[PDB]
């Protein structure tokens, strides 16, 4: 009952055998929680399921003027960041006041500035300036020498609040680097804990091989999905890669909208009977869709009455509420760019994801990188206005090219399901428990109980 | 005062392949030739050859349109800044927080200013251009003598090639309707005024 | 009702400034239409004599054809109220650099209003005096028999004791100009004494132009910030087309 | 002949220490203009306090105002019943990206020197 139709729309639709002679099928390669002796299943829709979007006071629904982008606006809005950062950092650390950048002196001052590069390529601890805010140093620069300080983990982009000597106004020695102060969490309400129990499966694309137009493993997932029943399924793009082989050289018969659509009825008409929630989050790789970060909701307008309750679509990044529990939605692969762009020194053996994760958590933004990778575009203003955290989430989710893992950074959940497909084999999906605890506890409980990475 | 060849002098030209003889096929006009040889452009092959039309392959020019002003809104919102001054050339993608009375200042020599290497102003060139080329409206009612319009719709233009065209044309006035670079916003062009709101 | 509430009337004194967001082709054609309307209206006035039929006639045929807001109708008038009304405002801004041109754009819109004025119906006239900032008073009874003879003497269009109903208005002599350059009005301690339709056109007119002549001198400290690369050829070429 | 411009910092004009009908040229950074009485307000930041200077501009429209940029006002001092002092502008004059540091390291240096020469007398 493959409602999608590879051999409609292009007649070079050959199956990658590599996939159907996979035998691990069922495994969980890893787990996090109280996994251990809990079978995984749910209602399948049946019970009392909350969704809601949160964020930006207005959250991302239509599109919005594009194409058109001045510099004083893209310089209002780095300032204002970074302004409203260091404001925020002053009043929680108790400092008196901000030394200009350019003020010589002959004792110790605190700065605030953006860590950035002078060089086109890669940061290192020589090639380290700091650009200040508009208000306090007029948008100077001064470069940093990190010789005399014991730990230290920068990237471009990032605001940070530095103590040191600067005696004749053009090089400043670090003494001192300060920590990130996290949003403050989520405060549960009535409705929120009256949900007893229910489970959320997740899973991101891409859905093919690298030289078919099948969909196996979508069609694999529905059968997953209708054999389990969940409570939310949560699944990410691409639908239509735009990196496929095919895709490029313009070799389909079909349009792409059609393709698309197509591939939406499929999965929604296998998914009816399971009865679950459906979310798609869209991605910067289908070919279909505006190329601008952030990214406006699918279309899709031949849905059905009963489907409209089962099926929603959601903005790209979008901070979705599941019965109480914030959950942290995002298709881009910021682990992969921060680590390529990321230096840092330990005075023993740390973990870089957790670093990485830390960074990504203090920085209040989904995009904390500037400027963006070769291969980005960002609406600034856009981006300003409906791409900031509104608290730390319970529970992280974020898809990347990197080894699967599930982590708990700052009390904060962060779970990387990875690609349901790696070339030519299958990949990995999560599923996830979700049971409110005892409002009794001294110290708030992480609601996200067990999580377990299923192989495909 | 700008004709359409001065309007779009500077404008790339679309190039898609023949899925038949392989062969690309440069567009610039919707009728190529002059005089006698009146002839929609995807009525024919490049090759004389190839014996394919393109009007069969609607979809896959599509496809390749819609590839292009993908990559072609990408490498916009790419934001390469060049240095005015002609001994610096520094070309970088951060820009400076240290902004003057004009722009920009370059912080390599300090005494320019930064250019954006590709302004909003050709993007929507562009993108009118790939709208241009596919308009065969406008280009039949270009022409001066009424019987030579009469004959060209009797012998080539059916209705189905009417259609095609407005596809072809409608697959580039679908992002050409999202620009902010034709849209002004009157609330902030009269904001001088508040006696009256 | 934001149709009906944005534009209840034909006539306007333009006070409000537009808000929405429109293309840059009809911001150029609503320019065009407006600049050869007024070209219209001047030719036309000076062509023939203010008043008649045949001027009149005349500038309700340019008026229709160029697809403005000139007559009554309850139904479907939103579209010609809001092209005049953004036109006239994308003139202003146009028209405000030096003193010959902003003499010729107040005597040309003083006239398309006088007519517009002058093809309205008497409790439509009423209703829009209401409707903009304007109040006027009324002398009483006793005040008019005590001053009819002197009134009657002026003859401010008014011919073998006229007087009875009518309400005579009393005004500052600043705002009489019209009337009061050439002996047309009675005068007593620094007040007109004006009857109802004179008082309407003549203070209607210069109180626009005041009110008009403000606010082009207020929008001429504008342009200082019109370094917009679009709107710019534009701009030049109506200046001096 | 107008009388020459001495330099204040934005601190001691805002404190009362110019007195009136005295010409004097100062900084700040714009905030605000109100085109309908033509005024523009400016502030300095010194240490963790704003200081404000009210600017009269009706002797220099037309004119191209930019929010946020660094301002040299020319002119003279004039107090008010109630708007307390208002500078009268006869020049002003945009720069940005002035270091503002090395600018009063100068007008420290040249007041110390002016006040080193003038001890001999």
């Amino acid at each position: 009952h493959q409602l999608l139709s590879p051999s409609s729309f292009s007649p070079s639709a050959t199956p990658s055998q590599k996939y159907n002679s996979r035998s691990n099928r069922g495994e969980v390669v890893t787990s996090f929680g109280l996994a251990q002796g809990v079978s995984w299943s749910g209602r399948g829709g049946a019970g009392n399921i909350s969704l809601k979007v949160l964020g930006c006071p207005e959250a991302l629904t239509g599109s919005y003027k594009s194409m058109f982008q001045k510099l004083p606006d893209i310089r209002e809005v780095l300032t204002c960041k970074i302004e409203e950062l260091g404001s925020e950092l002053k009043e929680h650390y108790k400092i008196e006041a901000f030394t200009p950048l350019l003020a010589p002196a002959q004792e110790p001052v605190t700065l605030l500035g953006q860590i950035g590069c002078d060089s086109n390529g890669k940061l290192n601890n020589k090639s380290v300036i700091l650009e200040g805010d508009r208000e306090h140093s007029s948008g100077a620069q001064i470069p940093v020498d990190l010789s005399e300080l014991k730990e230290y983990s920068l990237f471009p982009g990032q605001v940070v609040i530095m103590e040191g000597i600067n005696t004749t106004g053009r090089k400043l020695v670090a003494t001192k680097l300060y920590e990130g102060v996290p949003l403050p969490f989520y405060q549960p309400t009535e409705e929120d804990a009256d949900f007893e129990q229910s489970m959320v499966l997740v899973a991101c694309g891409p859905y093919t091989t690298s030289d078919s137009i099948t969909y196996d493993p979508l069609l694999d997932l529905i059968a997953v999905i209708n054999h389990d029943r969940p409570d939310v399924c949560i699944l990410f793009g691409p639908f239509l890669d735009a990196k496929h082989e095919q895709v490029e050289n313009c070799l389909l018969t079909s349009p792409f909208e059609d393709i698309f659509k197509q591939c939406l009825r499929t999965i929604i008409e296998g998914t009816r009977s399971s009865g679950s929630h459906l979310v798609f989050v869209p991605s910067l790789r289908d070919v279909h869709h505006e190329p601008v970060y952030p990214q406006p909701p699918f279309s899709y307008s031949d849905l059905s009455r009963e489907d409209k309750k089962q099926v929603q679509f959601v903005s790209e990044p979008c901070s979705l509420s599941i019965n109480g529990v914030i959950f942290g939605l995002t298709s881009t692969d910021l682990l992969f760019h921060l680590g390529a762009e990321e230096i840092s020194s330990s005075s023993g053996t740390s973990d870089r994801f957790s670093r990485i994760l830390k960074h990504i958590l203090t920085q209040r933004s989904y995009y904390p990188l500037y400027p963006p990778q070769e291969d980005m575009a960002i609406d600034y203003e856009s981006f300003y206005v409906y791409a900031q955290l509104p608290v730390t989430p319970d529970v992280l989710i974020i898809p990347s090219e990197l080894r699967y893992f599930v982590k708990d950074v700052l009390g904060c959940v962060c779970v990387n399901p990875g690609r349901l497909t790696k070339g030519q084999v299958g990949g990995t999906f999560a599923r996830l428990y979700l049971r409110r605890p005892a409002a009794d506890g001294a110290e708030r409980q992480s609601p996200c109980i067990a999580v377990q990475v299923v192989r495909i | 005062q700008l004709t359409d060849e001065e309007k779009y002098r500077d404008c790339e030209r679309f190039k898609c392949p023949c899925p038949t003889c392989g062969t690309e096929n440069i567009y610039d006009n919707v009728f190529d030739g002059s005089g006698t040889d009146m002839e929609p452009s995807l009525y024919r092959c490049s090759n004389i050859d190839c014996k394919a039309s393109p009007l069969t392959f609607t979809v896959q020019l599509s496809n390749k349109l819609i590839m292009d002003i993908r990559r072609f809104i990408k490498k916009y919102y790419d934001g390469w800044l060049i240095c005015e001054e002609p001994t610096c050339r520094n070309r970088t993608r951060h820009l400076p927080l240290q902004f003057s009375r004009t722009g920009p200042l370059c912080p390599a020599c300090m005494k320019a200013t930064l250019q954006p290497e590709y302004s909003d102003k050709s993007l929507y060139t562009q993108l009118c251009f790939y709208r241009y080329i596919f308009d065969a409206e406008c280009a039949l009612e270009k022409l001066t003598t009424d019987h030579e319009k009469d004959k060209l719709k009797k012998q080539f233009f059916t209705p189905k090639v009417l259609q095609d065209y407005r596809k072809l044309k409608n697959t580039a006035e679908q992002f050409l309707s999202r620009s902010g670079y034709s849209e002004v916003n009157l609330s902030k062009l009269f904001a001088g005024c508040a006696v009256k709101s | 009702d934001q149709r009906n509430a944005s534009y209840p009337h034909c006539l306007q004194f333009y006070l409000q400034p537009p808000s929405e967001n429109i293309s840059l082709i009809e911001f150029e054609n609503l320019a065009i239409d407006r600049v050869k309307l007024l070209k219209s209206v001047e030719n036309l006035g000076v062509s023939y004599v203010k008043g008649t039929e045949q001027y009149q006639s005349k500038l309700e045929s340019e008026l229709r054809k160029l697809k403005f807001s000139y007559r009554e109708n309850l139904e479907d008038e939103y579209e010609p109220r809001r092209r005049d009304h953004i036109s006239h405002f994308i003139l202003r801004l146009a028209y405000c650099q030096s003193e010959e041109l902003r003499r010729w754009f107040i005597q040309q819109e003083m006239d398309l209003l006088r007519f517009r004025f002058s093809i309205l119906p008497k409790d439509k006239i009423q209703d829009f005096l209401k409707d903009s900032q304007l109040q006027f008073e009324a002398i009483s009874d006793e005040e008019k028999t005590l001053r009819e003879q002197e009134i009657v003497a002026s003859s401010p269009s008014l011919s073998g004791l006229k007087l009875g109903f009518e309400s005579i208005y009393k005004i500052p002599f600043a705002d009489a100009l019209d009337l009061f350059r050439g002996r047309k009005v009675y005068l007593e301690d620094g007040f007109a004494y004006v009857p109802l339709k004179d008082i309407v056109a003549i203070i209607l007119n210069e109180f626009r132009a005041k009110l008009s002549k403000a606010l082009a001198l207020t929008a001429r400290s504008l342009p200082a910030v019109q370094s917009d690369e679009r709107l710019q050829p534009l701009l030049n070429h109506l200046s001096h087309s | 002949l107008p009388k020459p411009g001495t330099y204040y910092l934005p601190w001691e004009v805002s404190a009362g220490q110019v007195p009136d009908g005295s010409t004097l040229r100062t900084f700040g950074r714009l905030c605000l203009y109100d085109m309908i009485q033509s005024r523009v307000t400016l502030m300095a930041q010194h240490g963790s306090d704003q200081h404000q200077v009210l600017v009269c501009t009706k002797l220099v429209e037309p004119f191209h105002a930019q929010v946020g940029s660094l301002y040299i006002v020319l002119g003279e001092l004039q107090h008010q019943q109630d708007r307390g002092s208002v500078v009268k502008a006869r020049v002003l004059t945009c720069v940005e990206g002035m270091n503002l540091p090395l600018l009063e390291q100068a007008i420290r240096e040249q007041r110390l020197y002016k006040q080193e020469r003038g001890g001999s007398q």
